[PDB]
């Protein structure tokens, strides 16, 4: 995730890799949304299940 | 040389304009330094040859 | 009216006479740097006209405002909205008086001022000129490829 | 001494102080007086110790409450208009304590 001039960028990539942590091989990440916030982000936090 | 700016310095011109004015002399002072170093260049490759 | 843009931006605000002229890519002044400020590399329009009908009435109208004390400058395109009383000297001081000075001031208006402090109803525009699908055109025309 | 004055002339004869070669320090003023109405209109207050200027006036004169708030560039009333007059076009501060 990026801010730049807002425009906020999420980028992915999804694949069961080897699974055992991350991985050595290269792997390209294809961005999925580009949306702009426009806005001020300080903090950053992630939810559970 | 001035090269027809306001003054010869870059650090006097940047920290005496603000930047989208000074941009127009700091152009200037970059075409005019440039063009001495392709003189340079030119004259180099002469010698050399 | 020939052109395609992926995003419009319509600011709006009401401001003073001199203000419109300090309104401007990249400008100095307590509205261009506590108040607004726009980036440097701004592709878009900015509209001004003079509005004493509305924003004007008998015995005054002080409803509008204007921030003069602010801790930094303004990045481009950011808001702020706070009361936060400046500081002074050292002093943690938090209230009105000396040496501890509400942020913002009342931006009032009369039917009877000058021309530079006339209420100059101001609305900007900002466009993004870049490669992206767009979504605002004008009169639209197509041909078999 | 145009802060530490103790007979600031009245409105309608103001002293008018040509203030020259000197180093305008703005916290020798900071410190003298608790101000409360130091709004400036061509400069800021706190970016005042890094600019240079040719000349300086400091017009002092003692007035009411009310006649603080008058004393601005376009403004009107009986010391506005009759005792002193602030241009429009002003690059300056006035300081009231
Ligand atoms: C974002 O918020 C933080 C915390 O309030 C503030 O320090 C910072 O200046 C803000 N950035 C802006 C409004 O550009
Ligand atoms: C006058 O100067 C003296 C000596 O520094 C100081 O103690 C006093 O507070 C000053 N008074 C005013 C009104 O500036
Ligand atoms: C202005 O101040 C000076 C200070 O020496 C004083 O001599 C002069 O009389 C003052 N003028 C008025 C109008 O009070």
């Amino acid at each position: 995730f990026k801010n730049i001039d807002g425009y906020f960028k999420i980028y992915s990539k999804h694949t069961p890799i080897i699974g055992r942590d991350f991985p050595q091989g290269f792997s390209a990440l294809e961005p999925l949304v580009d949306l702009p916030i426009g806005i001020n982000i300080t903090r950053f936090q992630t939810l559970l299940a | 040389s001035k090269f027809g700016a306001i003054s010869s310095v870059l650090n006097d011109i940047l920290s005496r304009l603000d930047p989208p004015e000074a941009e127009v002399q700091i152009d200037r002072l970059i075409t005019g330094r440039l063009q001495s170093l392709q003189t340079y260049v030119t004259q180099q490759l002469i010698r050399a040859a | 009216n020939d052109l395609c843009f992926t995003n419009v931006y319509a600011d709006s605000f009401v401001i003073k006479g001199n203000e419109v002229s300090q309104i401007a890519p990249g400008q100095t002044g307590n509205i261009a740097d506590y108040n607004y400020k726009l980036p440097d590399d701004f592709t878009g329009c900015v509209i001004a006209w003079n509005s004493n009908k509305l924003d004007s009435k008998h015995s005054g109208n002080y409803d509008y405002w204007y921030r003069l004390f602010r801790k930094s400058k303004l990045k481009p395109f950011e808001r702020d909205i706070s009361t936060e009383i400046y500081q002074a000297g050292n002093k943690p001081c938090k209230g009105k008086g000396p040496n501890c000075y509400f942020p913002l001031q009342s931006y009032g208006f009369r039917p009877t001022y000058g021309v530079g402090h006339q209420p100059y109803r101001v609305v900007v525009l900002s466009f993004e000129l870049l490669h992206a699908p767009a979504t605002v055109c004008g009169p639209k025309k197509s041909t078999n490829l | 001494e145009v802060f530490n004055a103790t007979r600031f002339a009245s409105v309608y004869a103001w002293n008018r102080t040509r203030i020259s070669n000197c180093v305008a320090d703005y916290s020798v003023l900071y410190n003298f007086a608790p101000f409360f109405a130091f709004k400036c209109y061509g400069v800021s207050p706190t970016k005042l110790n890094d600019l240079c200027f040719t000349n300086v006036y400091a017009d002092s004169f003692v007035i009411k409450g009310n006649e603080v708030s008058q004393i601005a560039p376009g403004q009107t009333g009986n010391i506005a208009d009759y005792n002193y007059k602030l241009p429009d076009d002003f690059t300056g501060c006035v300081i009231a304590w």
